[PDB]
């Protein structure tokens, strides 16, 4: 029932191709799909964006199966009051691939271009404050965003990691890292540049649609500790 | 039955080839369980990259020009080299640079040739108008470097483009060269061994008319990405090293060390002589005729001072309670290790103690000293 | 988009491609996996007896990874000079992998006792740092090999992929997760040898280098940029 429009065409920039089920090879719990209530697009991050931010910024490290519970426990509420997370609340184990819109809202006199990248494990790598860099993100596939025909990123990231499956709470295996991807991070590019009596403002704001997603391992929700701040 | 016929008559050697890394069945110890095993991939583990040209179609942001309203009508704006070796400096005392990956894949390799698509993309609104020359002269050295503009580009190879409705386009620089490849920029470690073959320009040809309710300045990104013809032949020594660990050691020589093979030393006794890794070496300290020298450091105690030619063909370090029994006024002076003044400057043999040895090879300190 | 291409602008004419010097020189290169498979030096330690070891004593211990060690620059000259050569350089471009590795571990000439080598996949890698050549028992249900010096004293070894994965990471690792610690190495290669106290006193101080290579098993995962370069040449003399 979120249905959501742009008015220009977006630019897509798939890392990976599509990836199996796999619930045939570590869950034999009730693996039960939800397309009907977490497919539903999601507002995670906001921002207000100007011109006084430089060349080489970050904006949003977002980290987005964790993001999407931050955004939710950063606003005011718990899991259970969004209907998009509530399988996370009861299922202790996740699948899934996400598909992430970064509109932007930009006059068309304003010049100035973001980027887009999804990375695969930031928080699993030391050596990524080197790279966490244009340059450096530039070399992976990565969507771009110009201010001037305020295009649309968006963003089909398949899942990948080392193990198959994404915990929602602390696992007998590993605590640190609960829920974690990688980064979608969304570095500048070219700032705003714009007249003297130009319009300072560039709000940029990031939907997160969850469609083929697994859940599996039923269990209580009073055992789901809140996301790290 | 008896095998009397005469056997083969071959030649030993001790290790399989190394360059080889192709159509060659290598054999070796697995420690796998199964013979016929071999790590495998399921249905989701097919992974999905590994080329040279899956590197070189990458392109990679290698230049940031700003591009303002009142540049002239022949103002230069890079006259970067068409190598793949494009110079991005990142602002320690080595210094660390972005490249291309058709740059870094460029830079594992000896030779390259083949095109290379420069995309240029300039941000801009629709109400910019802009036109700038994408020139391409072949063969230029370091002192035509200078004597460059617009209308002596102009004679060679160029693109003139109009920054309108459409903002972006990507150049193809052309492999214009006499040989049929081009030697790496840099190589190894090492100060002889070349330049560009080519060099790209890039002159406003018209320059920016904006209007007043936009920007002075524009900013252009420059790209770089291989070519479809792009191509590298031989492995050699890379050129460029990560930055995992940028940590460098300088090799000066008025730093002192024990030699290979010598360190961690501990002090002991030896029968033919306190004194060992067997006894450890010692660097010939480069006394001229006239001085004396004695060590300081950068058993029973810790040995801070400590060189004179054993006769066993190799120099010897001798402890010390101090630098006093050290500071070699008697064997510099003409005596010997067998005298009785020399031996009494020496440390008794009750002074190994537990003998703990020294942390590697720790810098001694060269004090040279006038006779 | 990365890749895209907005306006081309060529000037060229088709060049004739070599085939990667196949025309030239007699072979491919295109395709890097079949330069990964050159051998590169892995690690070189110095022998160190610190005890009067058992028989039953690795002498050095060390996780086996295709991503280059932590480097261990009285300097390494190559290590001080050289840095890093080829496969950690390919190695930056890619976060993940999963495939075999060769070793072919060279042994100096003074040595002559025997040599166990094991394979262990239990031993996960906590943080990069001791992620190196560690100097220090054998064990019986890890995958082994012995290596007499006296035939021969190059051991070859090929180690295959034990883990749990779809495939482990590549860049250097911070362990984050406590999990993942099992998902970096291949597991962890240890030599040790069947010298008495007596003899092995002569070994103290010599070299004992490791190679390494990929052999065909190994493939690549998602594309990730190259990290900041080092240029070797403006390294001070």
């Amino acid at each position: 029932n979120v249905v959501l429009t742009t008015q220009r065409d977006p630019s897509t920039s798939i890392p990976a191709p599509v990836s199996v089920k796999w619930s045939r090879w570590t869950s034999n719990d009730v693996v039960d799909d939800y397309a009907t209530i977490t497919s539903r697009w999601y507002q995670i991050a906001e921002f207000v964006w100007s011109k006084d931010d430089p060349f080489d910024k970050e904006l949003a490290r977002l980290i987005l199966p964790r993001a999407l519970l931050s955004s939710i426990e950063a606003n005011s509420d718990a899991i259970c009051d969004v209907p998009n997370t509530i399988p996370f609340k009861v299922h202790a184990y996740w699948r899934g691939d996400m598909e992430v819109r970064v509109q932007i809202n930009s006059n068309k006199f304003q010049v100035g271009q973001l980027q887009a990248t999804w990375y695969y494990s930031d928080h699993e790598n030391l050596n990524i404050s080197s790279k966490r860099s244009v340059y450096g993100f530039s070399q992976m596939d990565h969507a771009l965003i110009s201010a001037s025909a305020s295009n649309e990123a968006k963003l089909v990231i398949p899942f990948k990691h080392v193990y198959p499956f994404l915990p929602t709470r602390i696992v007998p295996d590993w605590t640190t890292g609960i829920l974690d991807m990688g980064a979608l991070n969304i570095r500048v590019i070219a700032p705003l540049r714009m007249s003297a009596t130009g319009p300072t403002t560039c709000n940029v704001v990031v939907f997160i649609k969850l469609n083929n997603s697994e859940f599996t391992g039923t269990s209580s929700g009073k055992f789901y500790a809140s996301q790290i701040r | 039955p008896s095998y009397q016929q005469s056997p083969r008559h071959f030649v030993p050697t001790g290790m399989h080839s190394l360059a080889l890394g192709t159509n060659l069945v290598e054999p070796l110890h697995a420690l796998r369980l199964d013979a016929a095993g071999t790590t495998q991939h399921p249905v989701g583990c097919a992974p999905d990259e590994m080329t040279v040209s899956s590197i070189a179609s990458r392109y990679g942001l290698i230049r940031r020009v700003q591009w303002k309203k009142d540049h002239a009508k022949g103002s230069l704006l890079l006259q970067l080299d068409a190598d793949p070796f494009v110079e991005q400096r990142i602002e320690n005392p080595i210094s660390l640079y972005w490249f291309a990956p058709v740059g870094v894949v460029s830079s594992m390799f000896m030779q390259w040739r083949g095109s290379l698509e420069y995309r240029f993309d300039i941000i801009a609104s629709q109400f910019h108008t802009g036109r700038l020359i994408v020139g391409y002269v072949p063969g230029l050295t370091a002192s035509l470097q200078l004597q460059m503009d617009y209308m002596k580009l102009k004679s060679s190879s160029y693109v003139v483009f109009d920054l309108q409705e459409s903002n972006s386009f990507t150049f193809e620089v052309p492999y214009v060269s006499y040989r049929p490849w081009w030697v790496r920029k840099y190589g190894g470690n090492y100060l002889p061994s070349t330049d560009a073959p080519s060099t790209l320009f890039m002159y406003v040809q018209v320059p920016l008319i904006p209007m007043e309710a936009v920007s002075d300045t524009i900013d252009i990104n420059v790209y770089v990405r291989g070519g479809s013809s792009f191509e590298v032949c031989v492995p050699v020594q890379p050129s460029l090293g990560l930055n995992w660990n940028t940590d460098f050691i300088l090799r000066n020589d008025e730093e002192y060390r024990a030699k290979t093979g010598y360190a961690p030393y501990y002090a002991g006794v030896w029968h033919s002589f306190l004194v060992r890794w067997q006894i450890a070496q010692w660097p010939t300290i480069s006394v001229p005729r006239g001085e004396l020298a004695f060590l300081r450091i950068k058993g029973t105690q810790p040995w801070r001072t400590m060189v004179w030619p054993s006769g066993h063909g190799y120099n010897i370090g001798i402890p010390t309670y101090n630098a006093e029994r050290a500071r070699a006024q008697h064997l510099y002076g003409g005596g010997s290790l067998t005298d009785e003044k020399a031996k009494q400057l020496f440390v008794p043999a009750n002074q190994q103690g537990p003998g703990k040895v020294s942390n590697g090879n720790p810098v001694w300190e060269v004090m040279r000293a006038p006779l | 988009e990365e890749s895209r291409n907005t306006t081309v602008l060529d000037t060229t004419t088709t060049l004739q491609s070599s085939g990667f010097g196949r025309a030239f020189f007699g072979e491919a290169f295109n395709d890097l996996k079949t330069l990964m498979r050159r051998y590169q030096l892995y690690g070189q330690l110095l022998l160190s007896v610190t005890t009067d070891k058992d028989i039953d004593h690795c002498m050095f211990t060390f996780p086996c990874l295709p991503q280059g060690l932590a480097l261990d620059i009285s300097p390494h000259e190559i290590f001080n000079r050289c840095r890093d050569g080829i496969i950690p350089l390919i190695a930056s471009g890619y976060r993940f992998y999963r495939g075999d590795l060769r070793y072919k571990i060279v042994f100096p000439s003074n040595v002559n006792s025997n040599i166990w080598v094991q394979h262990r996949p239990d031993r996960r890698l906590e943080g990069w740092s001791a992620a190196k050549i560690v100097n220090c028992v054998y064990n019986h249900g890890y995958a082994s090999h012995i290596q007499i010096t006296r035939v021969n004293n190059v051991i070859e070894l090929e180690v295959p992929f034990y883990n749990a994965t779809c495939y482990n990471y590549l860049q250097a690792f911070n362990a984050s997760s406590a999990a993942s610690s099992y998902a970096v190495s291949l597991g962890e290669i240890s030599v040790g040898f069947q010298a008495t106290s007596d003899d092995i006193a002569s070994i103290v101080n010599k070299p004992v280098t490791i190679y390494y290579s990929i052999g065909d098993g190994m493939q690549f995962s998602q594309w990730v940029g190259y990290q900041p370069m080092m240029i070797l040449d403006q390294l001070p003399a």
